[PDB]
RNA sequence: AGGAGGUAAAAAUGUAAAAAA
RNA sequence: CGGCCGCAAGGUUAAAACUCAAAUGAAUUGACGGGGGCCCGCACAAGCGGUGGAGCAUGUGGUUUAAUUCGAUGCAACGCG
RNA sequence: CCCGCAGAAGAAGCACCGGCUAACUCCGUGCCAGCAGCCGCGGUAAUACGGAGGGUGCAAGCGUUAAUCGGAAUUACUGGG
RNA sequence: UAGCUAGUAGGUGGGGUAACGGCUCACCUAGGCGACGAUCCCUAGCUGGUCUGAGAGGAUGACCAGCCACACUGGAACUGAGACACGGUCCAGACUCCUACGGGAGGCAGCAGUGGGGAAUAUUGCACAAUGGGCGCAAGCCUGAUGCAGCCAUGCCGCGUG
């Protein structure tokens, strides 16, 4: 944890600096807020189209021995 | 048909398949039983059955049904396993035996007392 | 009654706004 | 995947892991067809007069309130009970 | 092995009861929680879930899992396409 | 898995063993094995039988018997009627024990038992009375073979809980 970081690519020193303040605010803020959790969801149309499946189905299954 | 077919290419067996693959001919192992979980069945039913992954003796991660309702396990915590699958949760082919070497047989249970590790109350 | 040509055009899906966790 | 043939595209030979309790054929009855034929109705065409535009009456939704009673809410609810 | 005492005292469970397969009702939960070998059961009256009572099976054993064979004439030589 | 093999295929002669033989050398011939499945890889002790099944087959080989093979791992002999040897010897290795550091010692897949792995599988029991073997003139001596018990509902069979 003793962060170097190199400004090179500018002849003038100070334009370095701000060269190097750019590298500064970018390369923490990206660590600092993370992903946005709190997933997954609940069912919506299982309270209908799952039944939808039990509605038709029961009438078929009645065999009455053979 | 076709004897002459037969003499030279003998009649093949087809293999038969075993449902139990922890190891041929093994009826119960003991498993870690770590990282537990709750998840829901398939399209004709829907439910939150207590399931979780075994790592076995044997290094197999064999993924296994917690049975009953008041479990007592965590990430830790060694059961024994059998086998048996309950068709609804797409890819279970093992069950547990509550009542284990580190897992309680439940209370407030007076009917079907000989699994799920029922002791008969003497009183 | 056989026959011979002849006359015809674009347009989807079924929580279908009702959710977020 | 390996072998072999192939300029290459690929071909030939030929598995398993895992997974569902089915997949499938022919025929039958309906239903449906932006398939065909026959036929009917203000279906259309031929016109008449309206609605939707304005006001008002009245019912519903929504909204709001201490309550706006419940129910009916494609055609077949909405001057309905 | 034989003889004596012998207070019924010291001795009954477990599965299953929707069909498959002998065997039923009520309460509690409301597709949530659970059951299940196969199809499946449960959306506030569940003979299939949990429990209670009643029923049946087997018995000092009883059910589950596992492995083989049978059913599988679904490797068919007997005996298939 | 398509070619496999070079004392390898056979010959001759000597060597060699209880016994014929490339079992082993010298020299000659160039063969032999191969789709009726050789070499190569995985798996496995085999059989009388066991389980099931109408039968034929299918699976299996715990328990009893016959045979083979192994003894911590590899190799090699010797004594002898016979081993190329469980509880003998020589060598190397791995792993433990003893130590005066010089140098030695040891082998439970024998009966019990300990740890361990595992779903699981029993006492550190008693005695040679019977049977069998070994040795001995016999008497006898030894035997965790064998004979019984302890433990287990593990299965079978049986009575009981009136």
């Amino acid at each position: 944890g003793v962060i170097v970081i190199k400004a090179q690519e500018y002849r003038s020193q100070e334009l370095n600096r701000e060269a190097a303040l750019a590298r500064l605010v970018a390369m923490i803020k990206e660590l600092t807020t993370e992903k946005k959790a709190r997933r997954p969801t609940r069912p919506t149309r299982a309270s209908k189209e799952r039944r939808l499946a039990s509605k038709a189905q029961k009438s078929s299954v009645k065999a009455m021995r053979g | 048909a076709t004897v002459n077919q037969l003499v030279r290419k003998p009649r093949a067996r087809k293999v038969a398949k075993s449902n139990v693959p922890a190891l041929e001919a093994c009826p119960q192992k003991r498993g870690v039983c770590t990282r537990v979980y709750t998840t829901t069945p398939k399209k004709p039913n829907s439910a939150l059955r207590k399931v979780c992954r075994v790592r076995l003796t044997n290094g197999f991660e064999v993924t296994s049904y917690i049975g009953g309702e008041g479990h007592n396990l965590q990430e830790h915590s060694v059961i024994l396993i059998r086998g048996g699958r309950v068709k609804d949760l797409p890819g279970v082919r093992y069950h547990t035996v509550r009542g284990a070497l580190d897992c309680s047989g439940v209370k407030d249970r007076k009917q079907a007392r000989s699994k799920y590790g029922v002791k008969r109350p003497k009183a």
